[PDB]
């Protein structure tokens, strides 16, 4: 789940499902290279030491979702936020839900730069066959990525890495396809589609 | 003043099994609530049990029968073990202290009540992989660049190594510009792989050459390769 906002804006946060039963919620805090800290416990209570600048929503009655605010957004707020969810009803989880990735601009918007490589006459021989995909440049840091043969969706052999930051705050990404080389000659194309906010890129490759 | 620090073996060949450890710094160990919790680079935090001197000790019914906690009064300590381990327990492993609360929603005597847990101080983590595999060296192939911006694309796919990690350059570190290297995936076989990049000036194709030097150490292997258009 991917957000962005301007330093002295106001964030809006939501999480998991609607309630059945009374709640107890939790609310958690992830920067890059660190353990969760603790923002938020019993719906609306705050532990000492957390600015007044974060909030969020008492537990009235069924129906309803959890939500986070921040006012006045600093730049040290750039985090993934997390809750933990107890309800009389449906019982304990004991995964987190997600909120979302939350980016502070610094700096214009940027598209991602694809690459796409057919696989090499060499690696043929050897039996094997794959296709590679490569991202770079893009900002925020959050993209999705599909692959597609001919004109149908693939998903059964596919790995695709995590973003990482390049040294100039831009970040970059990689996805592998794995095929027998029979599938490789008995379909008339292969597509490679990223997705970054809401636009789309696309590139395609040939056996010929 | 209070202060965890969590200590771990780093790479398990698993017919073994894991233990960890926590040292816990200001305050006694039977005072307390203590939990233990694990992530996977891009997943979300997942919760693993707790223990109280007492007794009342619970687990996630995702591991429950393979993972048990103990205290020890002398070193004050918690500690983790686990058996029957696969590839899908590698993670970071996190210990903390969890402090207890009740939420009241009627009258008691009709049990409108619960108990809940929440997190206040946490220590930094160990990483822990699983893997049953032999070490091996890479595979290097060619990624061709198309004779069809004003500037072409080309490089090296590392195939198939173990363990991490891998060096790589350009004809031996006198190109450093344009060069993308990427971090890598593990396939569903154990091994690893990566790929390396650069983007040139496609009026220059007929006259340079370009060579890659992979370099693995666990494996005492070194490959030059010379990519080529076609
Ligand atoms: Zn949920
Ligand atoms: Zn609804
Ligand atoms: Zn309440
Ligand atoms: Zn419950
Ligand atoms: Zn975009
Ligand atoms: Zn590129
Ligand atoms: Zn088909
Ligand atoms: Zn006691
Ligand atoms: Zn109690
Ligand atoms: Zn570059
Ligand atoms: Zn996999
Ligand atoms: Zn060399």
């Amino acid at each position: 789940s991917s957000m962005s906002v301007s330093p002295g804006e106001t964030a809006k946060i939501s999480c998991g499902k609607e309630s059945i039963g009374s709640r107890a919620v939790q609310w958690y805090q992830q920067k890059p290279g660190q353990p969760p800290s603790l923002i938020i416990y019993n719906n609306q209570d705050r532990p000492a030491g957390v600015p007044e600048r974060f909030s969020a929503s008492p537990d009235f009655r069924p129906g309803t979702t959890a939500t986070l605010t921040i006012t006045n957004v600093d730049a040290e707020d750039e985090a993934d936020y997390y809750c933990h969810i107890y309800d009389a009803r449906g019982g304990t989880n004991w995964v987190f839900d997600r909120g979302t990735t939350l980016t502070v601009l610094g700096q214009p918007k940027a598209a991602p730069s694809v690459t796409l490589f057919p696989p090499s006459s060499e690696e043929l021989q050897a039996n094997k066959a794959t296709l590679v995909c490569l991202i770079s440049d893009f900002y925020p840091g959050a993209v999705t990525v599909a692959w597609k043969a001919d004109s149908s969706p693939v998903k059964a052999g596919v790995e695709t890495t995590t973003p990482s930051k390049q040294s100039n705050n831009k970040y970059a990404a990689s996805s592998y396809l794995s095929l027998t080389p029979e599938q490789w000659k008995s379909h008339k194309s292969y597509s490679c589609q990223v997705t970054h906010e809401g636009s789309t890129v696309e590139k395609t490759v040939a056996p010929t | 003043q209070l202060h965890l620090q969590e200590s771990g073996p780093g790479l398990v060949k698993p017919p073994e099994t894991l233990s960890l450890t926590c040292s816990v710094s200001g305050a006694s160990i039977n005072d307390a609530y203590w939990s233990w919790i694990r992530q996977s680079p891009g997943k979300r935090p997942e919760w693993v049990g707790y223990v109280h001197h007492s007794g009342d000790t619970n687990y996630n019914p995702s591991l429950k029968r393979r993972v048990t906690f103990s205290l020890d009064t002398a070193k004050n300590e918690v500690s983790l073990k686990l058996v029957d381990l696969t590839a899908a327990d590698s993670a970071t492993y996190f210990c903390a202290r969890a402090l207890h609360g009740k939420r009241i929603y009627g009258i008691v005597a009709l049990g409108e009540l619960f108990t809940y847990f929440y997190m206040d101080v946490w220590g930094k983590g160990t990483a822990v992989t699983v893997s049953s595999a032999s070490t091996k060296g890479p595979s290097v192939f060619p990624l061709a660049p198309s004779s069809k911006g004003g500037t072409a694309a080309l490089g090296c796919l590392v195939k198939d190594y173990f363990p991490e990690p891998v060096t790589v350059s350009w004809n031996s570190g006198a190109l450093t510009s344009g060069v993308h290297t990427f971090p890598a995936v593990l396939q569903s076989s154990g091994l690893y792989s990566l790929s390396s990049v650069v983007t040139v000036p496609s009026s220059s194709l007929g006259t340079q050459t370009y060579i890659c030097n992979v370099n693995h150490k666990p494996s005492n292997t070194k490959v030059d390769k010379r990519v080529e258009p076609k």
